[PDB]
């Protein structure tokens, strides 16, 4: 979970030239990455990352003298092989 | 004699808004993301100069706190009462 | 007799004594208590485990199995039930039981059959009362394809005749595992080719268990439905283990969906203010 | 100190100055099947010195974001000398093994595995539609790999650690055999593991007795120029080895 | 093993794996007041476990250039659970206390600490001409610090180290019960202060029994990349606490 399939899902062993060898090569599987954060009116994520992979999760926080509204975080779920956050930013409310 | 993007400044993104080329004497400030406060006094802007030359700029974003915590029983003393800039180990009193 | 250890009364310290320091890399399981990191005082504590017995905790009777048969042969409506016996679909007595990977113990089984007269714009009857059989079969033994069958003569089969109305059928089995204990695990194969079946399956075989209605045949259709109840007594258990995190999914196998390790919470540091003046 | 220990078995014998006990299966020690207990009428065979020693498996690296490995015995030492020249030949078998989980790094690095002894370890599949095989189960010494993540294949075993594969939380198979190997005290884990299982003998390739997994509570971490190479090297030796029907080995 | 040992007073336990034994204040150990020196009439009150507990006070920070600090007692634990509530509702008070300072760096930072009790730790002002405040002697569990030089302060005590503000030399305070932190080879220092006045019982709001003084003898240093920030945390717990002369709290 959090990682996407590149490649070939199956590989048979058949006869190759003088002996018998795997069909398929070995697939990747490649991190799963949520779009960038949103970026929220007079506040700001707390240590901000490059990447965001599965289960990750993003801290906000409102600017001196804005009062938050919603969850301070959200985190990265990635069902179905697109990554995606699980709910909406928080608000500011000056 | 025009100038092109602005240089790369850590932890800050030009306001373009949203040209690609800019005369001669233009002006473009820097804001700093997410996480991030300029530091006082340090220079958060560029010029674009004769021989498409944009002016000398550094690093002048640290990493501070949001703006401090409103709370029902007890409001901010100065000067915390209209800061920004609450780099770690910054003690706020109300 | 199955009491709990009394506190003693403990008072200052300062000495090289170390109870309160270990180091769980050796697998052992700290024994500190109260007494070892604080002064306690003498406490003469009456509580007994005597509820957290192996045999007080299974010994009660839970549902292993339910299945609905009809009087009349109206349909595709099965008129007499049938079951490869086992408790791996009811997930209730199936988690307790898998909290140990080997078990030992006599049964107490509880039948409880109830009836039911189909719904109908005319259904006036007058059914006398309904006597049902059910009848064990053991791996091998013959099977009822109806409900007359010659396999219902239960010449040497054990069977049990009910009539409505009754108290709750009921009937005491030894231990029937042709093994030293009966295994809730089996992480192996039913052929040497490492193939075939596996798990459970692969070596549990309890037989088959079937009900009807003795009775010829009613004016309008009617069901039955049987439950069949499980009281493991005189128990014994070994190799205690995790008990079952994600939902059941077959019956057959220990399939299961990711599931989460516990609830969530705001953070590591969340504790509800419940004191509020 | 109690720190040092030595271990001989055979013509092989495992040194260790960083050790934290030895965990003894459920209190017992391996002993061999006693006549009240004893199914099979013919007389057993027991090599001891011979079956009876420390084999080493194929090492594994651990790295930073390693989620965990479990081998399954006896199977795993199906080529192991004799040891695995028994199983063929023979119906039935029964031994008590040792094992001996090795791994160190230095007083800068950090980490914590779990190593831990899982009798019936039935595991699950990746998808709960189909079943596995025998193939994803046990592959001899070479180790299968938990993922930090949900695993997809048709017939393979449900890697996420979290579940341990078992569909049950890791943090609790501390109620099995267990040590761990926390490298700024440890330097590896010994368990004795006595014949546990329903029946006093069983097949050898048939039934898989235990699982032996070694799972990472604390992630292996390090600065710069810190050797950054770190495996895990796994010793198992057989104890009290028994074994009754002889006949023509069994064709793998 | 010396090195580790553990305190337990009331509902606190401390624990320590580099220690170095424990003084024992002037060889003798805490003690409640006997009929043939008591003089206070009245039955005092103990409340024990209530008020004799660990009481940790606000932690300190060492730096290179740190001069050093001190605390005065008991004054200091005047807002310490109850036993500060029984300092107000008191006129009479007699206790042991048991000092423990805590300090751990690593195998690579270097630094020493001396932990020192004075009784009657009475000192000089900064300006000589004038007079010190209490409020410049001791300020709750908030720490005073000496200062490398002269101090100037109307009415501050001369915090200069080398004179320990008392007028005497700071080489010569090992005549009072101690113990030193060595990073190398220490972690904490502990001090079983048996109660030192030159009356039974005495108030303990007016009176400052005893000064807690840390100052270091080694600057604390350190490569690059080495954690700079380096605590020291007090804790300090009372024994036989007895109280005299119940009456109205007394107003800070
Ligand atoms: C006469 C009815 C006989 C029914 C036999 C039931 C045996 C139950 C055995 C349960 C085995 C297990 O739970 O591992």
């Amino acid at each position: 979970t959090g990682y996407k399939l590149f490649g070939s899902t199956s590989s048979f062993c058949l006869i190759s030239g003088s002996s018998v060898q795997w069909s398929d090569p070995l697939p990747e599987c490649r991190e799963i990455y949520c779009p960038a954060p949103p970026q929220i009116d007079n506040g700001i994520i707390q240590g901000e990352r490059d990447h965001y992979g599965y289960r990750q999760s993003v801290t906000y926080a409102c600017n001196k003298g804005f009062t938050m509204i919603g969850e301070h975080s959200i985190y990265c779920t990635v069902n179905n092989d697109e990554g995606e956050w699980s709910g909406p930013p928080p608000e500011c409310r000056g | 004699q025009d100038c092109g993007l602005p240089p790369d400044v850590p932890n800050a993104q030009p306001a373009l808004e949203g040209r690609t080329s800019f005369p001669e004497d233009t002006v473009i400030t820097y804001k700093c993301e997410e996480s991030f406060v300029k530091i006082p006094g340090e220079k958060d802007s560029v010029i674009c100069l004769k021989g498409s030359q944009w002016s000398d700029i550094e690093e002048f974003c640290n990493r501070s706190c949001e703006v401090p915590t409103r709370l029902n029983s007890a409001s901010l003393k100065q000067p915390y009462i209209t800061q920004n800039y609450f780099p770690v180990g910054t003690v706020v009193e109300y | 007799i199955a009491r709990v250890a009394d506190t003693v009364a403990s008072g200052p310290s300062n000495s090289t004594s170390i109870p309160a320091l270990t180091a769980v890399e050796t697998g052992h399981t700290s024994q500190v208590e109260p007494s070892d990191t604080m002064q306690t005082r003498h406490v003469k504590n009456y509580h007994s485990r005597s509820e957290s017995t192996v045999e007080n905790f299974l010994s009660r009777s839970a549902c292993v199995y339910i299945e609905e048969y009809y009087t009349k042969d109206q349909d595709n409506v099965n008129r007499y039930m049938s079951w490869t016996i086992n408790a791996r679909r009811m997930v209730q007595l199936r988690r307790k039981f898998e909290l140990f990977t080997y078990m030992r113990f006599d049964m107490e089984i509880t039948f409880v059959i109830t009836s039911r007269q189909l719904p109908g714009t005319s259904i006036a009857q007058d059914m006398p009362p309904l006597t049902h059989q059910i009848m064990y079969i053991p791996p091998g033994g013959p099977v009822p394809n109806s409900v007359t069958d010659f396999a219902w003569q239960t010449s040497t089969n054990p069977s049990i005749f009910w009539t409505e109305g009754n108290a709750p059928p009921r009937m005491s089995i030894p231990f029937i595992s042709i093994g030293n204990a009966y295994s809730n695990f089996y992480d192996g194969w039913s052929h040497f080719s490492q193939n075939g079946v596996y798990g459970y399956n692969a070596l549990n075989n309890m037989g088959k268990l079937y009900a009807r209605h003795v009775n010829k045949d009613t004016p309008y259709q009617m069901s039955s439905t049987i439950r069949v109840y499980f009281k493991p007594k005189h128990i014994r258990v070994w190799v205690p283990r995790p008990p079952r995190l994600s939902p059941y999914i077959k019956s057959s196998n220990v399939n299961f969906n990711p599931t989460n390790l516990t609830d969530e919470r705001s953070s590591i540091t969340y504790v509800p203010d419940t004191i509020r003046p | 100190s109690d720190r040092v220990r030595s271990l001989t078995l055979g013509n092989s014998t495992i040194t260790t100055q960083e050790s934290a006990n030895v965990v003894v299966g459920y209190g017992r020690w391996p002993e061999y099947l006693r006549d009240d207990e004893a199914t099979a009428e013919d007389q057993p065979t027991q090599p001891d010195v011979a079956t009876c020693r420390f084999y080493t498996l194929e090492s594994v690296q651990w790295e930073k974001n390693s989620a965990g490995w479990w081998w399954k015995f006896p199977e795993a030492l199906k080529d192991m000398g004799l040891f695995g020249q028994n199983m063929l030949y023979h119906y039935l078998g029964r031994a008590g093994y040792t094992i001996h989980v090795q791994c160190n790094a230095s007083k800068f690095h950090q980490g914590c595995l779990l190593v831990v002894c899982v009798p019936e370890a039935e595991m699950g599949c990746s998808q709960t539609d189909k079943e596995v095989a025998a193939m994803n189960l046990t592959k001899g010494e070479a180790a299968h790999k938990f993922e930090p993540t949900k695993t997809n294949g048709e017939h393979t075993v449900q890697s996420i650690v979290c579940n341990a594969g078992m569909g049950v939380g890791v943090g609790n198979l501390t109620i099995y055999p267990h040590q761990w190997i926390n490298l700024r005290t440890n330097n590896c884990a010994t368990i004795v593991m006595p014949y546990v299982n329903s029946v006093p003998m069983d097949n050898m390739f048939r039934h898989y007795n235990f699982t032996l997994m070694v799972i990472p509570f604390a992630p292996l971490d390090y600065a710069a120029q810190a050797s950054e190479y770190v495996p895990v090297t796994v010793t198992i030796a057989p104890m009290c080895a028994e074994y009754n029907g002889l006949r023509l080995a069994y064709q793998q």
